């Protein structure tokens, strides 16, 4: 019995063009543990992204949080990009700033 | 501090 | 008000590629403080809050010593699971323990948790009288028959009862001024019309701690529970959180909603509508 990732990918602060921010994705409930996620700059992967250490909820399932800093503007288009067991091919997930 | 588990 | 210190403990096993990864977290509240990983250059417990950084040398050879012996004690738990369960040895598998304290507003026990999983589901737990066992199956009863026979339960409860909230009431002062702080949600009302008929209200609390909120959006002073969108609460990566709820209401009717906002932060509920 194994779980999918949930996926959320936002920015730490109201995003503002031009201005310096945070750009998130969130995973969690999935099952196992061994997780890939990428942060996508106009499809390209960002280089040296952060993610926290791995925890877990009451229901046992994984969570973890992977960020790097980004500068948005009206035109880059960013995105998380998750492959996991369950999974058949890699999930791409859209940043829209009002989510 | 933690604790030093045992074994299953 | 209310707080708890809880350790997350996993261990993985991966055959072919090497002994099976342990990692322990520790956390006072949704604030986690210490990390040990096996698959560091050097595993060490290491501080992942300011204010744990203050505890001496002593403190972290301890803590290092207590993780590296539960490393092996995890990977020979694997091994006899596996066991347990008829598997081979060609497959990965999980265990998983969180165990800790919570404790009231004036530092007293208010339970204790030494809870387990295998492969994601519940193994065994240590009720909350912290002297008897719950066991999910026939292999989690061999565990079970083992730890009564070590008083393995009276092990947990002198833990619980003293070492676990000792140090949580040390952190809670050392990190006051965070672990007791409460931060409100900064709230809005956002407005996207979907059709000519329908829109989507969104109400958003961001930048709170702790993580418990409640957004519930209402119509005519009735809970939408059903119609509401929630998603998981989040972290923004400064200690705090995020989360929303989403109504879609009908053109011309968005006044007959409102969000309501509780937080432990705020010094009275919101009642939140859009306001074009």
């Amino acid at each position: 019995i194994q779980r999918t990732p949930k996926i959320q990918v936002y920015s730490r602060h109201p995003a503002e063009n031009g201005k310096s921010n945070f750009l998130n994705c969130y995973v969690s409930g999935f099952h196992p543990s061994d997780i890939e996620v990428d942060l996508l700059k106009n499809g390209e992967r960002i280089e040296k992204v952060e993610h926290s250490d791995l925890s877990f909820s009451k229901d046992w399932s994984f969570y973890l949080l992977y960020y790097t800093e980004f500068t948005p503007t009206e035109k880059d288009e960013y995105a998380c990009r998750v492959n996991h067991v369950t999974l058949s091919q890699p999930k791409i997930v859209k940043w829209d700033r009002d989510m | 501090s933690e604790l030093e588990i045992k074994r299953y | 008000g209310s707080h708890s210190m809880r350790y997350f403990h996993t261990s993985v096993s991966r055959p072919g590629r090497g002994e099976p990864r342990f990692i322990s977290v520790g956390y006072v509240d949704g604030t986690q403080f210490v990390r040990f990983d096996s698959d560091a250059a050097s595993p060490r417990t290491e501080p992942r809050a300011p204010w744990i950084e203050q505890e001496g040398p002593e403190y972290w050879d301890r803590n290092t010593q207590i993780s590296k012996t539960n490393t092996q004690t995890y990977r020979e738990s694997l091994r006899n699971l596996r066991g347990y369960y008829n598997q081979s040895e060609a497959g990965s598998h999980t265990l998983q323990r969180m165990y800790g304290c919570d404790v009231g507003p004036d530092g007293r026990l208010l339970r204790g948790h030494d809870q387990s999983a295998y492969d994601g589901k519940d193994y065994i737990a240590l009720n909350e009288d912290l002297s008897s066992w719950t066991a999910a199956d026939t292999a989690a009863q061999i565990t079970q028959r083992k730890w009564e026979a070590a008083r393995v339960a009276e092990q947990l409860r002198a833990y619980l009862e003293g070492t676990c909230v000792e140090w949580l009431r040390r952190h809670l002062e050392n990190g006051k001024e965070t672990l007791q702080r409460a931060d409100p949600p900064k709230t809005h009302v956002t407005h996207h019309p979907i059709s000519d008929h329908e829109a989507t209200l969104r109400c958003w609390a961001l930048g709170f701690y702790p993580a418990e909120i409640t957004l519930t959006w209402q119509r005519d002073g009735e809970d939408q529970t059903q119609d509401t969108e929630l998603v998981e609460t989040r972290p923004a990566g400064d200690r705090t959180f995020q989360k929303w709820a989403a109504v879609v209401v009908p053109s011309g009717e968005e006044q007959r909603y409102t969000c309501h906002v509780q937080h432990e932060g705020l010094p009275k509920p919101l009642t939140l509508r859009w306001e074009p």
